[PDB]
């Protein structure tokens, strides 16, 4: 609300955006494989078990 | 410390192996049984239907 | 005197827990599709001839 | 009445841990089947269908399932009629009713073989040592006329007349048939009736063990690291004097 | 800043139970089949409940469902051989859950050892109407066995029996009303094992010294998890071993046939954790005396509390104890294997001294010899 | 020697839960249907239970065994229409229960306001898959259109109902299948009630006032097990005019007609306790967007709390606030009758204003009445 606004939560979620990418990375790649989910697993370099 | 965390590291992998696995087979099982698959989609025809006629 | 392979393997990797997490997830992807087939040749090598798939040859295409 | 003849343990092809079954000694079973198993007996729980993948290709199966004749549900405005038969029928009955069926059996009803081979004691084994071994009965016993003599039989007194002799059929194959190769082909073709999953099974088998073998050395190493702290620990006792 | 687990109602439940429980740190292997148990109940839950989806609890149908779950359901032959080959895990799990209270001295926590007494029960009604469900030769004839059991009792008789039937003889409203009781008593096996954890953790668990532990006590979370996560994957890699490689080795064929009400086979063995108590039955040539031993069986759990006389909990300390404790498992072994072979001479009169030699054993040597010890270290 | 009921475990919960907890003096007859939600959840159970009994969940025997049972089965018929008329008393109470919380700022306890969401859409699950079981013809058809609205799903939608039918249409194993979910499903919500209790009982009820009661909390027992006795009596006496006398009433014929696959009624309507709804997406011109209008009302629920910007917890002292309520309740009646009324010009603008009405009375217009009165009494 309006009491998040001020420098140190910009600093605070500065820090954090790292954090934030890498565990959505994490959830992106493990929803495909446990999907198997084709179109983005046919660009893959070296897995292309499916005919 | 690396050693020890590898340990970990290799044996989540394999837990995770499995549990893909196991979760496929049990939701595979009320996708459709082989005899619901044999009888629908099964409509092959031929082509010799007169003009007019409606087999 | 080179840094052991399992040092390095810990600073970039396993240093942080979402690194560490990303790379298992990855080693996963992979090591699913190395272990089937491994398995499936071995399996298909103990039974030359009696699987069915080997014996389309002699029949197939009319 | 004595205690029954134990069939011998015959080496079969898929005897083995990891062994699968012959697909083509299938095929010639399914042979033997279509034509000298069917007259009396049934298997009420297949269809022309489960053999696409195993020994028959897809048109070969369809060719195979016009060979028959079905009847089909009432036709609109209509009666029953005789369809030819499609890759979703099951395997003709023999007879409309088991009542039927024992009246011309002389009284006997044919068993399904869908589950023949897991419903009796030795399995196959059983049947290929039932199907041969239709010798006389010894010296001092005695049969009704329309029954036959069989060591393995519980009651040694079987209403199965011998069913396979030799040149009784020819396969395509080429292969020579010879009472012992019959028998050997139909038992197979009847413990994958029973069991049409074995080889899958053995797979799955195969993967887990190799899975186990690289994971119960893993997990027991983390319990002993987990534990060392504790497995080392040493105490001391230092009161006031 | 102080944990958010020590607040939230829901997690202070979880962080008793589970983190924070102090646990004797010497407990051996004996102490993970409680684990287990409850891990197998909730195994048999889900894949049962899998089953439900495609079975048809009808006489005339039920036979043909099973066919057709494991020749067209996809992945339907290992859920079912899971299922089947699963009951028997729980079973043999819970024979040495049991044993290692009798060995320990762990029946004087009353409370506890009287709830699994009723867990007990529970579970034999719930797997033996389990066994029936498939509607075959064995089911049906097991079934009408143990229900005419019932003929034995003095003035009401029949009625019982006609009223669980629901009708002059076994057929399918019986076959129902066992779908529906399947159904629904491992659910009600839960909440029963609530109240069994939840007597049992005012007092804690105890050692197989059978000393107080209160010096050396340590928390679960980081230990005895990883040690009952292991446990776990042993339970798993059995139970794999048995359905993917020997799927019809703890059963009995004449299952994979049609229920016959005319036809009867010869031997109709029961299951073999329930042989035993079967064996018991047959000793007895009366009906009521053999209904009366399989009771009186299972009431002895609950009075060996009052038949300890030792001054001491675990008969580690105790051979004798321990060579009778020996003597009377391998009695059990032989009723088992008597249970399974048909009714001769030989395995007639073997069965009887068995039965009697069992009785005897809990109710008058274990006291014996256990004063004898405290004579022996002038208590 | 102090009462037993502090030391034993058991009975430790049952004094905290019932016996003694300290409860306000003045709450009114809006706060006993909690209570009665529970017995009738209870009731539901054994009635159900002794249904299934009987029950053939095929597609073919499913609507014969409805027969057997009402006529040739024992006191069939009348299990089977306390089971039906259970069901809607059930949603009254909960209606009821969900309305005391809107008036009073009960929806102020989160944690429990939160739980009771989820209670609500397991409910209307249950009640959902339960009336296919029938497998009459308004069934067939309710569960047909009501499942083939998911293939509005963005791209997962077609893939996503062909899964849950088991098939290219439904037949046989989708009844199956929800006939397992019906029974499962209840006992999960019985669970989760007790959840609901547990995170009540750590603040403690509310009271009409809306003020705290602490300095006039009384005993539960005595005074408030016979008001809910006095309660039940007289849920009983309305559930059983419901069943003895007029037991169709709220039911909707044609439902006793065998289902027609290739026959569409010419009038497929929900049931009554669905009708609110059913209005809602039918007058979004979207399929997805008629979707999203249906998910997005019933979490306003959630966003209750969050909309909340009074100074006061109950409306009791808000007169405006009262009025808008009981427009709001009007504005859901209006819902229902379009309902079960055919498409067609008034109707269909009729419930496109109710709906606008609906969601715009819950966010601007209860905020700003809210407001607008602490302004008056000058806080
Ligand atoms: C029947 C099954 C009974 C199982 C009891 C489990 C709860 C045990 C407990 O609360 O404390 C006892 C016990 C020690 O007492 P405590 O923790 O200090 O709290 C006791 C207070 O009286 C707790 O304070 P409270 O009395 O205010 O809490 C009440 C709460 C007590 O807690 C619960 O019942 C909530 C359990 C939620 C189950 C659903 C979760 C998933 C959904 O129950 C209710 O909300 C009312 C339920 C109304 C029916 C009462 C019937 C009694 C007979 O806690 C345990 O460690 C036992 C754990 C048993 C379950 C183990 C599950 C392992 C998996
Ligand atoms: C007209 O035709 C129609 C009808 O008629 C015919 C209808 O009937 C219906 C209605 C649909 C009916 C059947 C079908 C819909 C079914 C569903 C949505 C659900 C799908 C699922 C079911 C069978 C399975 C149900 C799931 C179950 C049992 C799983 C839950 C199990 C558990 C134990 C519960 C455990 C939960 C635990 C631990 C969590 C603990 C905590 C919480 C509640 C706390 C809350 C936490 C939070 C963040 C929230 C708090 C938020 C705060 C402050 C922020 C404020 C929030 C905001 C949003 C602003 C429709 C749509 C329809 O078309
Ligand atoms: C206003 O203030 C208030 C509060 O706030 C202070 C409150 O908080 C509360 C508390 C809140 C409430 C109730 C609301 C709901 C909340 C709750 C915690 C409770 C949640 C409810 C539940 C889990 C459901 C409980 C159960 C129900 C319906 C029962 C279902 C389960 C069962 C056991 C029931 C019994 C069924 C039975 C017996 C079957 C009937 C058949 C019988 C005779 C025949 C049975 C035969 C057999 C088994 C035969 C077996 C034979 C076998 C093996 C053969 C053997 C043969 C041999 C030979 C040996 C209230 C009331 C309140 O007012
Ligand atoms: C040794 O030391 C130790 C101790 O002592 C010191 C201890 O004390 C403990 C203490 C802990 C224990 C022993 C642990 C166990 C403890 C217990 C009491 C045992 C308890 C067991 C249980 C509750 C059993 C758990 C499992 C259960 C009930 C089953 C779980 C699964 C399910 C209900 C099913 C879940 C879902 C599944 C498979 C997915 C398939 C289905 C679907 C998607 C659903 C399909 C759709 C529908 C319903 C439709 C809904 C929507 C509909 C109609 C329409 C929607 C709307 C539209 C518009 C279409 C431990 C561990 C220990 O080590
Ligand atoms: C969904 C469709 C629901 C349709 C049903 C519509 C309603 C039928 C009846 C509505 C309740 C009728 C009885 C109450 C009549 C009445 O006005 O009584 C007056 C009295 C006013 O007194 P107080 O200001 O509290 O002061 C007390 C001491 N002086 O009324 C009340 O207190 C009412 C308190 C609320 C009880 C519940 C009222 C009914 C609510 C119905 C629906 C509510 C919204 C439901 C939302 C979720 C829907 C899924
Ligand atoms: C049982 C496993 C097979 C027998 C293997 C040998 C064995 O278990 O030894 C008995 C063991 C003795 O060890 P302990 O009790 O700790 O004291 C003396 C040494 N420390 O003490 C025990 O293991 C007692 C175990 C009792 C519960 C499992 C065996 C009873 C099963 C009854 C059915
Ligand atoms: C073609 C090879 C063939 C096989 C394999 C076969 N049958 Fe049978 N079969 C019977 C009858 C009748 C029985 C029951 C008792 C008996 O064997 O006489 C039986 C029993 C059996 C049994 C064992 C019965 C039991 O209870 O153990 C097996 C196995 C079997 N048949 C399989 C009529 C036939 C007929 C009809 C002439 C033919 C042909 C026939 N059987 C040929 C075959
Ligand atoms: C049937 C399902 C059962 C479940 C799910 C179950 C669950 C458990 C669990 C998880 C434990 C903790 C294990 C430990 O701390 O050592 C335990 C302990 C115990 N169980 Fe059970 N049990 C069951 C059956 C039984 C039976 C049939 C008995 C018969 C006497 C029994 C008697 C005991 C006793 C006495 C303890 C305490 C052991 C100790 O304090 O060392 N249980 N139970
Ligand atoms: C401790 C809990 C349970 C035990 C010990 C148990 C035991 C058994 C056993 C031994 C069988 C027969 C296996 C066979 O004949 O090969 C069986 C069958 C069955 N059980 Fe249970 N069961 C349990 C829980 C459940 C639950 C919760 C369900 C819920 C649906 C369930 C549903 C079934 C079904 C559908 C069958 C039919 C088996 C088949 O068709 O082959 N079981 N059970
Ligand atoms: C569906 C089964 C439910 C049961 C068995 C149940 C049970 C109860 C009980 C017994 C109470 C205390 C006594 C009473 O308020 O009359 C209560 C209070 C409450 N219920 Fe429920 N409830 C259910 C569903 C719901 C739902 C759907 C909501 C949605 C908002 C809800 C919200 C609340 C709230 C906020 C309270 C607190 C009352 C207060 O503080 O005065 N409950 N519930
Ligand atoms: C809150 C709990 C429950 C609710 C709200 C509920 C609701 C319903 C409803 C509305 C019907 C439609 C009946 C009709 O239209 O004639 C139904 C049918 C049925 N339910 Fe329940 N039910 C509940 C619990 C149970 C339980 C626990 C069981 C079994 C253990 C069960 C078994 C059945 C059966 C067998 C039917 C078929 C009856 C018929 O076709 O008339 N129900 N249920």
């Amino acid at each position: 609300v309006t009491r998040f606004l001020g420098p140190r939560y910009r600093e605070l979620v500065k820090n954090w955006v790292p954090t934030a990418y890498t565990w959505g990375a994490v959830g992106a790649v493990g929803l495909v494989w446990a999907t198997d989910w084709r179109l983005i697993l046919d660009w893959v370099p070296y897995i292309n078990g499916k005919f | 410390k690396g050693f020890s965390y590898l340990v970990t590291g290799v044996t989540t992998v394999g837990v995770a192996y499995a549990a893909k696995n196991a979760v496929t087979q049990f939701v595979s099982s009320m996708s459709a049984s082989a005899d619901v698959l044999a009888l629908a989609k099964i409509e092959i025809k031929l082509s010799d239907i007169p003009e007019g006629k409606n087999m | 005197a080179a840094a052991t392979l399992t040092s390095k393997l810990y600073s970039l990797l396993f240093r942080r827990t979402s690194t560490f997490a990303l790379t298992i997830i990855v080693g996963v992807m992979f090591f699913e599709r190395a272990f089937d087939q491994g398995a499936d040749a071995i399996y298909d090598h103990i039974n030359e001839g009696k699987l069915w798939k080997h014996i389309k040859h002699k029949y197939e295409n009319k | 009445s004595d205690l029954e003849l134990h069939p011998p343990s015959y080496p079969w092809s898929h005897r083995g841990l990891l062994s699968s079954l012959d697909h083509t000694s299938i095929r010639r079973g399914f042979q033997v089947y279509k034509q000298v198993c069917a007259s009396c007996h049934s298997m009420d729980f297949v269809a022309y269908r489960h053999l696409v993948g195993v020994c028959y290709t897809e048109d070969e199966a369809k060719e195979l399932a016009a060979e028959v004749e079905v009847q089909d549900g009432p036709n609109e405005d209509g009666e029953m009629f005789m369809r030819p038969g499609k890759l979703f029928d099951y395997f003709p009955k023999p007879y409309p009713n088991s009542e039927a069926a024992r009246a011309a059996n002389n009284g006997a009803l044919p068993p399904d073989l869908s589950y023949i081979v897991r419903a009796r004691h030795g399995g196959e084994d059983y049947v290929f040592s039932l199907l041969t071994g239709y010798c006389e009965p010894p010296t001092g016993v005695s049969l009704r006329e329309g029954l036959y003599f069989n060591p393995y039989f519980p009651g040694q007194a079987i209403a199965m007349a011998p069913p396979i002799y030799t040149d009784v059929l020819e396969f395509d194959d080429g292969t020579p048939a010879t009472m012992s190769q019959i028998a050997k082909d139909v038992c197979t073709f009847l413990r994958w009736a029973s069991e049409p999953e074995h080889d899958h099974r053995k797979r799955m088998g195969l993967k887990m063990l190799m899975m186990m073998a690289l994971l119960v050395p893993l997990v027991y190493t983390i319990k002993r690291h987990k534990w060392s702290v504790l497995k080392s620990r040493k105490l001391a006792y230092r009161p006031p004097k | 800043m102080t944990p958010m687990r020590k607040t939230n109602p829901l997690m202070k439940l979880i962080n008793h139970s589970f983190i924070d429980l102090p646990t004797p740190s010497n407990i051996s292997a004996w102490w993970n089949f409680g684990s287990l148990l409850g891990a197998c109940l909730i195994l048999q839950i889900t894949t049962g409940l899998f089953l439900a989806m495609h079975y048809s609890p009808d006489a005339s149908t039920a036979f043909s469902s099973i066919a057709h779950i494991t020749r067209d359901v996809n992945y339907g032959w290992i859920i079912r051989y899971l299922h089947a080959n699963g009951a028997s895990m729980f079973f043999i799990c819970l024979f040495l859950h049991i044993g290692r209270g009798l060995y320990y001295g762990s029946f004087l926590y009353s409370e506890t050892w009287n709830i699994g007494i009723i867990l007990l029960l529970a579970t034999m009604a719930t797997a033996f109407m389990g066994y029936v469900l498939p509607w075959g030769q064995m089911s049906f004839w097991g079934a009408t066995v143990i229900t005419n059991l019932l003929s034995a009792i003095p003035y009401i008789g029949t009625d019982l029996v006609q009223w669980i039937w629901g009708g002059y003889s076994v057929d399918s409203p019986t076959l129902t009303r066992f779908f529906t009781f399947h159904f629904i008593l491992p659910f009600i096996i839960a909440a029963l094992a609530t109240l069994h954890l939840l007597f049992l953790h005012e007092t804690g668990s105890n050692n197989p010294l059978g000393i107080t532990s209160h010096s050396d006590k340590i928390t679960f979370h980081p230990y005895y998890t990883i040690k009952d996560a292991l446990g776990l994957l042993l339970f798993l890699l059995s139970l794999m071993t048995l359905t993917l490689f020997s799927p019809d080795l703890l059963g009995d064929p004449d299952n994979y046939t049609l229920a016959n009400p005319l036809n009867t086979p010869p031997h109709i063995k029961p299951e073999w954790y329930f042989l035993f108590a079967y064996t018991i039955l047959r000793s007895v040539p009366n009906k009521l005396g053999g209904v009366l031993a399989l009771l009186l069986s299972i009431l002895i759990l609950a009075m060996i509390p009052i038949l300890h006389m030792s001054k001491q909990q675990s008969m580690m300390f105790r051979p004798l104890s321990q060579s009778l404790y020996w003597l009377l498992a391998a009695d059990l072994l032989i009723l088992t294997w008597i249970g399974g072979q048909p009714v001769s001479y030989p395995f007639t009169i073997i069965g009887q001294v068995a039965s009697v030699l069992y009785f005897t054993t809990i109710l008058i040597l274990m006291p014996t010899i256990s004063l004898i010890e405290n004579k022996m270290l002038k208590w």
